RNA sequence: AUAUCGGUAGGGGAGCAUUCCAGCGACGUAGAAGGGAAAAGGGCGACUUUUUCUGGAGUUUCUGGAAAAGCAAA
RNA sequence: UGACCGAUGGAGUGAGGGCAUGGGUGCUAAGGUCCAUGUCCGAGAGGAGAAGAAUCCGGACCACCGGCUAAGGUCCCGAAA
RNA sequence: ACUGGAAAGUAUGGCCGAAGAGCAUGAAAGCUGCGUAUCCGACAUAUCCCUGAGUAGCGCGGGACACGAAUCCUGUGUGAAUGGCGGGGCCCAUCCCGUAAGGCUAAAUACUCCCGAGAGACCGAUAGUGAACCAGUACCGUGAGGGAAAGGUGAAAAGAACCUCGAACAGAGGAGUGCAAUAGACCCUGAACCCGUCUGCCUACAAGCGGUAGGAGCGCCAGGUGUGACUGCGUGCCUUUUGCAUAAUGAACCUACGAGUUACUGUUUGUGGCAAGGUUAAUUGUUGACAAGGAGCCGAAGCGAAAGCGAGUCUUAAAAGGGCGCAGUCACGAGCAGUAGACGCGAAACCAAGUGAUCU
RNA sequence: GCGGGGAACUGAAACAUCUCAUUACCCGUAGGAGAAGAAAACAAGUGAUUCCCUCAGUAGUGGCGAGCGAACGGGGAU
RNA sequence: UAAGGGCAGACGGUGGAUGCCUAGGCUCUCGGAGGCGAAGAAGGACGUGAUAAGCUGCGAAAAGCUGCGGGAAUCGGCACA
C-alpha cells in the first residue's frame, strides 16, 4: 500500500511510501500464525524439571519383610512407590520441547501478521533519526508525538543505532527490533508497529513474495 | 508444573456429607459409610418414584369402593356403568369427591345408577 | 487476531486418551485390557512373528533369489516429459530443470514429431526409431 | 531406536508395484514323483501373501 | 417429519475441575486465599455463582499453551 | 429396513449356563456329560407365582397424585364380584 | 489529602531515567535504605654399497574383528628373502596399490569433587536430596551395614509489673502490652475421624443393610426450617464368577500418599504448507531470532532370481495361453505398535564382591 | 581414559550354539584430558588421526532362530 | 416418668489437614580449574573462652599473633545473656 511520513515530532513530511502488496496486503493465514506463535513458546522453553524413580532413589534393596507368615501386606524393597518417602513413578524427565515448521509456512505466517497490522492500520512511518548522546526524554518525546505512548510499540530499525537502543531501553511499553530479525510472535506482541523510511526497504526487499 | 487438587477434592465429600445428614450412626458422617448408605437410597428413590403412582391409584380405588357401596354399589359395577355412559372423570377426581364433595358424589352415582 | 484470540483450524487438535481414571469416561477399572491373561500385565509385547507354537509363515515359506552387488540401474525419461521441456532448446539433456548425477535412459511413452538432438546413457529400440521418425537425432553417451 | 527388520523376512519375502506382497511356493510334499506332475503351481509360479496374513509380514518387514 | 435412546468386555463423541505459562482484562487492609453456615443455578453432569461469620495477605476472568491433571477397596 | 459387501484404524472374547426339541453316553439316573436346532441368563430392570439367574407376561430417555391392557386374579392380610 | 495500628495502597499534583533488575522497610515504592545503569580504582601476590630376524610365512589349539572359521593377535612347534615382499574375502595367473618387522606428535572429542556468575510454563516441609531443624544424627546390628522424625508468636519481646483463688502459677480469673492474647510460648490459619455441654423434637409392647416414598403432631425464623407418631417398599459395597445376601475375597475410621508416563523409530488418521516436485541434517554467518547449508531422503516405471529389456516384461521353439505392471512430499495434533523397568505392588531363586566361630 | 581378570538372572515363550555382555563387579595405573595418528591404506579415483550428520537397519552374519550389524562414498568440525 | 438413647443446631475440646510463606532441594547454561601428601595428606583424637561448651573457629603464640593495601564507628562467632 502507500503510506505517508511524519517526521520526529509527528508533523506529515508529504513524502509518501510503498509497502509490497505481498507482504502486507495477503489474507492472513490463522492457522500458520498460530503453529508460528506455539513454535516461538515452545523455542523460548526450558525444559530443566526433573523427579526420582525407583532406580534412582537412596534406599537398599533389600527384602523388608519375609514373603509369607507375617501377616501383613506383602513387602519389597524401601524404594516402592506405595511407601510414603518412596518413588515418583512417571514424574517429569528433562526434555527438549523445540519442533519443525517449514520455512514456507513460516514466511506465510510472518506475513500475514504483517498483513494484520497494515489492515488494521496500527503501521505508522517516521523518519530516520540519530541520537548525538542517549536520552530517554528524547525517545519520550519521539513517542508522545507519533500518539504511541499509551499502549505497546515495536520500532523497527534497520541498524544497531546504540544511542536510539540505550534512550528506549528504560521505557516500559516499547520494543526495538531491527527489520531483518522480524519474527510473527514480536510483530504480534505489539499494538504499534512503527517502521523507519529504510526499515521499509529492508522488509520489502527480504520477506517479499 | 506438580498439580494438586486438594480443595476441590474436599469440597467434592463434603457437597455430599451436607446430603447424608440425619442418618444413622456412622452413616452420617464417615465418607465411605455415608457415601454408600446415599446411592442405595437413590436407587430407592427412583424404585418409589415408579411406586408412588400404583399406591396413589389404589387409595383412590378404595376411597371410590366405600363411597359406592355407602351408595349401594360396588366399585367394579361403578366403573362399569361410568364408561358405558362415557364420562371422563378420572379416579382421582372420583375419589376427591367422595371424600369432600359426596353430593357431587351422588349425583355422579345417580346420572349413571340408571 | 493477536496473541489474546489465538485459534487452530476446526479439527486440527484434540484431546488424547486418558484411561484408569474412573467410570465415566468409559476408560476406567480394567482400562480397555480385558480381565487377565498374558495381555492384560504390565510389560506385555507382541512377539513379532510368533503365531502362539504354530510354524510361522516367514519359516515354512523358502527363500528363493540373489541381488546383484553391481547392478547398473537407469532413470526413466519418456518422450511425453521430453516435449514437455523441449516445449519452453534442442540440444537435451540440460537435467537442471530431472535427476541429480544420476545414468538416463529415454523410453517410448507419448510422442515427439519435432527434431531433437536427444543425448543420455541408453535408450530403447523404440525411442530411437520414434526419434528417427521425427527427424531427430541420438547420442549415446 | 530405528525398527529392525527380520531377517528371514527380509530374505523370503518382496514387494511389487501395487504394494502388494510376493512369495515362493512351499511344497506339501518335498520328494517330487508321488506327486503329480501339476506340481507346476507351487514349482512355477511365485504367489502373493493372502490378505489375512497380511500385516504379519508388514510388521516383520517394518510395515512396508 | 419420522424413527430411535436397557447394557458387561469393548469402540466412538463431547465436556468439567486442578497446577503453571503467554496475551488481554480485573479485584484486594473500605479485607485475598483458606475454614464454617446459608441460598441460588446447570439440555444434564463433572461443577459454578451470591450473602454472611472466621481469617489477615494475596487472588482472579476470557482465549490459547503445557502437564507431577481427579481414589472407596491393592 | 436400513445395515449386506470391499478396503482401512481400534478391540474384546476364545472357563459358559438353564429350558425346549433330535440324539449319543449313563441306569430311558443326576442341578450328570458330549453334539445339533432355537431361545433366554450371561450383559436385562418391571408384573404374577410366599420367598427362586434363565418357567409364564414383558425390553426401563426423564418427569406426572392421568388413562388402557398382558400373564394372573377379584372373602380378609392384599387392588378388583 | 483519604483509609488504616502502620502506606509503599487510592486520588491529585511533580521530578529522574545509559538507572522502571531486585531485596528490605509496620500492606503492593523508579524518587525511604541497600542497590541498579554508567564511570573510576591495586601496595603486594598470582594468571595470561646401505634399507629394522626367531621377524614375514607355515602346522596344531584358541582369540578379537558386525561375523558363530579374508584381515589382525599368539600358547605350542618351525622358519626365508634384499629389486624383493605384502594387500585387493579360500586357490593360481595378469593388473592395480603400498613399502612391515623403530619412535614422537596440537586441534576438533569425554567428564565435574571444586570455584565464580546466571537460569527454569522445576518442588514448596508425608513434596523436593535420606537430610530446610540436633542428619548419615537418634535408633538398630558382633560386624559389614541399615537408617528416621522434626520449619511458621508478633511490625517490634513490647514474652504478661501488680491483684484474686490455690500448698504451689498446677491451673485459671483479672490488670497491663499489643491492630489482635480465641497471637501467651506446643503460640499464623486451625478441616476430618474422634470426644463433650446446652437447646428443640422423638423414644421403655418393641424385631432384619437402617434408607426411600408417603404423613399427623410439636417447635423455631412467613413460606421456609428442626424433629417425627403411624403406613408402603427395601438381604451393604468391591472383586471374582455359569451363577454371590452369601457361611467366597477385601477393608477399624479419618486426613494425607498411591498405579498407561516419556524418548526414538514405524504405521493410520484430523488439520495445514508447498506441489511435479517436496524437504533439509550436521554445521556456518549477522545479531533466541533472521539468513545460509541440497549432503541425503521420498516421489517421478515396471517386469525378471539375474544378465537384461522396457509399457511392457517373465515363461516358450511360438503364442494374452498364463503372472505381474501400463500426486506426491514435509510438518503439527491424535490412535496403535516395537525397543527402553514401560500401568502398579508381590516371589521362591541365580550370580559377584565383602562381613561374621563374643552363640554354637 | 587406558589396561588385567570377568558372571548370572534374562531373551530364544523349555535349552546346550547364540543372547544378556567384551555389561555388573574386583584389581592395576595416567593426565588435564586420555587413547589414536602420518599407509607393506582404501578402493576399482581418494589420500594421517579424532568427533558429528548421512550412507543404513543397507552389505553381511546367525540352532540363517532370537538377534547382531558395518565399511566405501558424500557433507561438516579441526 | 425419661434411667439412658436418637436426630439437628450452637458453642467448645483434641488433632494438625488446608491456604499463604521459605534458599533447603532438583535440573541445567557459560567461564575457570582439575588434584592434596614425607616441608607429613584425607579423616580423626584431645584441648582452647569471664562464666559448662553443643556447634563454629583456632592449636600450648590455641574464637587467636605480624606487615602492607581498603575503610570509618562500633566491636568482642551462633544456639532470643
Ligand atoms: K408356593
Ligand atoms: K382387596
Ligand atoms: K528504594
Ligand atoms: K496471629
Ligand atoms: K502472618
Ligand atoms: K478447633
Ligand atoms: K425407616
Ligand atoms: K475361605
Ligand atoms: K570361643
Ligand atoms: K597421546
Ligand atoms: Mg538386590
Ligand atoms: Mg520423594
Ligand atoms: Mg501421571
Ligand atoms: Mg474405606
Ligand atoms: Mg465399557
Ligand atoms: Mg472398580
Ligand atoms: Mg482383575
Ligand atoms: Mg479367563
Ligand atoms: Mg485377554
Ligand atoms: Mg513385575
Ligand atoms: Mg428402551
Ligand atoms: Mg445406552
Ligand atoms: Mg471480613
Ligand atoms: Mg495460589
Ligand atoms: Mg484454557
Ligand atoms: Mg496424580
Ligand atoms: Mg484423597
Ligand atoms: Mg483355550
Ligand atoms: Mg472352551
Ligand atoms: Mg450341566
Ligand atoms: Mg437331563
Ligand atoms: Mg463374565
Ligand atoms: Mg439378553
Ligand atoms: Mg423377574
Ligand atoms: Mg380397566
Ligand atoms: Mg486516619
Ligand atoms: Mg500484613
Ligand atoms: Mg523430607
Ligand atoms: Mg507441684
Ligand atoms: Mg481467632
Ligand atoms: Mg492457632
Ligand atoms: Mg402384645
Ligand atoms: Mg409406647
Ligand atoms: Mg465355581
Ligand atoms: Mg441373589
Ligand atoms: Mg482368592
Ligand atoms: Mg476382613
Ligand atoms: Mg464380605
Ligand atoms: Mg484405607
Ligand atoms: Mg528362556
Ligand atoms: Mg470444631
Ligand atoms: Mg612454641
Ligand atoms: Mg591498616
Ligand atoms: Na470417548
Ligand atoms: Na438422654
Amino acid at each position: 500500500m502507500e503510506l505517508s511520513v511524519y517526521n520526529i515530532k509527528g508533523e506529515d513530511t508529504g513524502k509518501k511510501v510503498v509497502l509490497d502488496d505481498s507482504i502486507f496486503a495477503i489474507e492472513p493465514n490463522d492457522h500458520a500464525i498460530y503453529l508460528d506463535v506455539k513454535q516461538y513458546m515452545a523455542n523460548q522453553r526450558q525444559g530443566t524439571h526433573k523427579a526420582k524413580e525407583r532406580s534412582e532413589l537412596s534406599g537398599s534393596t533389600r527384602k523388608l519383610i519375609r514373603q509369607k507368615g507375617s501377616g501383613g501386606a506383602r513387602r519389597g524393597d524401601i524404594n516402592s512407590p506405595l511407601l510414603s518417602g518412596g518413588a515418583r513413578v512417571f514424574g517429569p524427565r528433562p526434555r527438549n520441547y523445540s519442533f519443525k515448521l517449514n520455512k514456507k509456512l513460516k514466511a506465510l505466517a510472518r506475513r500475514s501478521a504483517l498483513s494484520y497490522k497494515a489492515k488494521n492500520n496500527e503501521i505508522i512511518v517516521v523518519e530516520d533519526f540519530n541520537f548525538d548522546a542517549p536520552k530517554t526524554k528524547a525517545f519520550k518525546a519521539i513517542s508522545a508525538a507519533l500518539k504511541v505512548g499509551e499502549k505497546k510499540v515495536l520500532y523497527v530499525l534497520p541498524e544497531v543505532n546504540k544511542n536510539v537502543y540505550l534512550s528506549a531501553r528504560n521505557l516500559p511499553n516499547t520494543n526495538l527490533i531491527l527489520a531483518n530479525l522480524i519474527n510473527t510472535y514480536t510483530v504480534l506482541a505489539s499494538k504499534n508497529l512503527v517502521l523507519t523510511e529504510r526499515s521499509v526497504a529492508v522488509v520489502n526487499e527480504l520477506f517479499k513474495a | 508444573p506438580r498439580s494438586v487438587n486438594h480443595v476441590a477434592s474436599r469440597a467434592k465429600r463434603k457437597r455430599i456429607l451436607k446430603l447424608t445428614r440425619g442418618y444413622f450412626g456412622a452413616r452420617k458422617n464417615v465418607w465411605t459409610v455415608a457415601k454408600n448408605t446415599w446411592e442405595k437410597g437413590l436407587t430407592y428413590a427412583y424404585r418409589d418414584r415408579k411406586s408412588k403412582k400404583r399406591n396413589f391409584r389404589a387409595l383412590w380405588i378404595q376411597r371410590i369402593n366405600a363411597a359406592a357401596r355407602l351408595e349401594g354399589m360396588s366399585y367394579s359395577r361403578l366403573m362399569g356403568a361410568l364408561h358405558a355412559n362415557g364420562i371422563e372423570i378420572n379416579r382421582k377426581v372420583l375419589a376427591d369427591l367422595a371424600m369432600n364433595h359426596p353430593e357431587a358424589f351422588r349425583a355422579i352415582v345417580a346420572k349413571v345408577k340408571n | 487476531m493477536n496473541l489474546s484470540s489465538l485459534k487452530p483450524a476446526e479439527g486440527a487438535v484434540k484431546s488424547r486418551k486418558r484411561i484408569g481414571r474412573g467410570p465415566g469416561s468409559g476408560l476406567g477399572g480394567t482400562s480397555t485390557r480385558g480381565h487377565k491373561g498374558a495381555k492384560s500385565r504390565s510389560g506385555y509385547s507382541k512377539k513379532i512373528g510368533f503365531e502362539g507354537g504354530q510354524m510361522p509363515i516367514q519359516r515354512r515359506l523358502p527363500k528363493f533369489g540373489f541381488k546383484n552387488i553391481n547392478r547398473v540401474e537407469y532413470k526413466p525419461i519418456n518422450l511425453s516429459v521430453l516435449q514437455t521441456l523441449s516445449e519452453a532448446s534442442v540440444e537435451d539433456l540440460i537435467a537442471a530443470g530431472v535427476s541429480r548425477n544420476s545414468l538416463v535412459k529415454i523410453l517410448a511413452n507419448g510422442t515427439v514429431t519435432t527434431a531433437l538432438t536427444v543425448e543420455a546413457h541408453a535408450f530403447s529400440k523404440t525411442a530411437e526409431e520414434a526419434i528417427v521418425r521425427a527427424g531427430g537425432s541420438v547420442v549415446k553417451l | 531406536p530405528k525398527l529392525k527388520t527380520n531377517s528371514g523376512a527380509k530374505k523370503r519375502f518382496a514387494l511389487t508395484g501395487t504394494g502388494k506382497i510376493k512369495r515362493k511356493h512351499a511344497f506339501k510334499s518335498h520328494i517330487l514323483t508321488k506327486k503329480t506332475k501339476k506340481q507346476k503351481r507351487n514349482l512355477t509360479y511365485f504367489s502373493t501373501v493372502h490378505k489375512v496374513d497380511e500385516n504379519a509380514v508388514k510388521q516383520l518387514l517394518c510395515l512396508r
